[PDB]
């Protein structure tokens, strides 16, 4: 009769313990930014001053009529104060003050590769990167005429690979590092607490 | 070999190749976790089920008045995350059955990357293989032409160079498919010079 | 600047910029409400 | 006898399924968005171009040591062919 | 008759159950007080 | 918020007047 109205009660709070658990499990989706793009919401980049990565995307901030918008953002981010506490002198400074601080640092993609191999604790991730920025080259006087053969010899073993592949050697690719369930096994001692008890009183009662 | 006979100089483009004309379900109760939890949660309730000999067992069983409570949860977000993905050139490559350009360095250069083990990023073997079917003397086109000749219809992708990309869904008035994510380089479009 | 001065080789590659960064259970349920408060509920049913 | 416990066991989770289709629709859910910066990230927007803080935010585009990031990103939102298209002459 | 009668608690529940779960995720998704009106109490 | 209650309630009182005209009839047969 009267029995159940107290039980009534204990429903509401019930309710709420359904509720609670249902809410905020959810909201958990800290880092989601894998690109150059996706992190320009992430505050400062760690660059060099005056440098070559520097300069050429200061001469593409200065490039008004295209709408990229990637680019002069993230410089004028880091234009603050004309560049000043914004930048480091070498990419040596730029090691512990990117792991102790809110850097990314900004370099070229074979020295990240480098770098990422060179942490025992291997705590840092490079990104990726597929851009068409710039080439690689190297001088010769004018009057030098061997420039064909020696480019005959590049084009040779990178159109087979080789120059990559040696990279691949000395530099390894394949990574030097790397690259619910909990409240089912948590009844099972409490079921084994559960048939310990039937045992204890199973003696117990054979003794009774 | 047309360096061994004019002087070249640096480049400008990169290139591609391919085939182009046109173009609420249960899974996403398994975004979470899926077909094994499913399996995991059959086995603990016939142990206790074969455990009769009263009330003492039974606060496993009101266990799961919490623990479907947690299986209550977890579903319905799966929408916020976001038919077909697309996603990838490497997605392609589980797709089989896809030709392109022959009689070619397209045709040459990925069965030339076709031979290396230390070459392989698990994509271009595969592909040598996809463009394998009729012993390539049915996979293959030569033109745009034979682009729009070519269907889409059957497990088909999209690619070429860019400036035709641009020209072609251009002449479309779809925009029908997605192109990939890559960047090339090993050849190229240049300048040539002569000695 | 350079290229009037000097001449230059060929490609072998073509530069791209670098960037590096830094590297279910019931812990999930029970981190945003405390495991005390966890206990309170043990306590009006008795 | 046997049928009858597994399809209300099932029926159990296509209305659990249900439920999740039932509360999930108003949860995204007239404009959320009152000011720039925000509405800079929403489709359309031009104005009269040749006004005098169409030069004035422009200079301000070439301010990086003072930006509150909206004044740039609203220029070059109406700065396309030299500030060309989708600029209106007249009220 | 009376299935008519029984059945009603699970049905109209639907709506409580929809209604509380409706409002409960968007709690979460001088800070309130800002005008000089606001301030008069 | 208040624009799924009226129909629950009308609807409420609608299946309880058909079963109300259905069981005063067969009363009276």
């Amino acid at each position: 009769a009267m029995r159940i109205v107290m039980g009534s009660w204990w429903l509401f709070t019930l309710i709420v313990c359904s509720s609670y658990t249902a809410n905020l499990a959810a909201f958990l989706t800290p880092v989601r930014t894998f690109q150059d793009l996706s992190k320009q919401l992430e505050m400062s980049y760690g660059t060099v001053r005056d440098s070559a990565v520097y300069e050429y995307f200061r001469a593409k901030g200065t490039n008004p009529l295209e709408q990229d918008s990637t680019f002069a953002e993230l410089w004028r981010t880091i234009s603050k104060n004309g560049g000043a506490d914004n930048c480091v002198s070498n990419p040596s400074e730029g090691i512990r003050k990117a792991k102790k601080g809110n850097y990314a640092f900004l370099w070229d993609v074979a020295v990240v590769e480098y770098a990422a191999l060179t942490d025992d604790d291997c705590s840092v991730t490079v990104i990726g990167n597929s851009i068409s920025s710039k080439g690689y080259g190297i001088a010769l006087q004018h009057g030098s005429p061997y420039r064909d053969l020696f480019s005959q010899r590049i084009l040779e073993l990178q159109d087979t690979g080789d120059l990559d592949v040696l990279k691949q050697k000395w530099w390894p690719h394949t990574g030097r590092c790397d690259l619910s369930f909990a409240g089912v096994f948590c009844i099972l001692a409490i079921g084994l607490l559960l048939a310990c008890l039937v045992a204890a009183l199973e003696l117990w009662w054979n003794s009774n | 070999e047309r360096e061994s006979v004019v002087d070249f100089s640096k480049r400008y483009m990169d290139y591609s190749v391919g085939i182009l004309i046109k173009k609420i379900s249960i899974f996403s109760l398994f975004a979470p976790f899926d077909f094994a939890v499913w399996a995991c949660i059959a086995a603990a309730i016939p142990v206790v089920g074969v455990l009769i000999f009263a009330m003492r067992i039974v606060m496993g069983s009101w266990w799961l008045f919490t623990l479907i409570v947690c299986s209550s949860y977890t579903a319905n977000l799966a929408a916020f995350l976001t038919p077909v993905r697309t996603f990838q050139d490497l997605s392609k490559q589980l797709e089989m059955s896809y030709g392109t350009v022959r009689d070619s360095a397209v045709y040459e250069y990925f069965r030339a990357k076709g031979t290396n083990p230390l070459e392989q990023d698990s994509t271009f073997a595969e592909l040598w293989r996809t463009i394998s079917k009729n012993g390539g003397a049915d996979n293959c086109v030569s033109n745009p032409s034979e682009g729009i000749r070519k269907a889409k219809k059957g497990n088909y992708a999209f690619l070429w160079d860019v400036a035709v990309v641009e020209y072609a869904a251009l002449t479309d008035d779809d925009c029908s498919v997605t192109v990939i994510g890559n960047s090339i380089s090993s050849k190229g479009y240049g300048i040539a010079l002569q000695h």
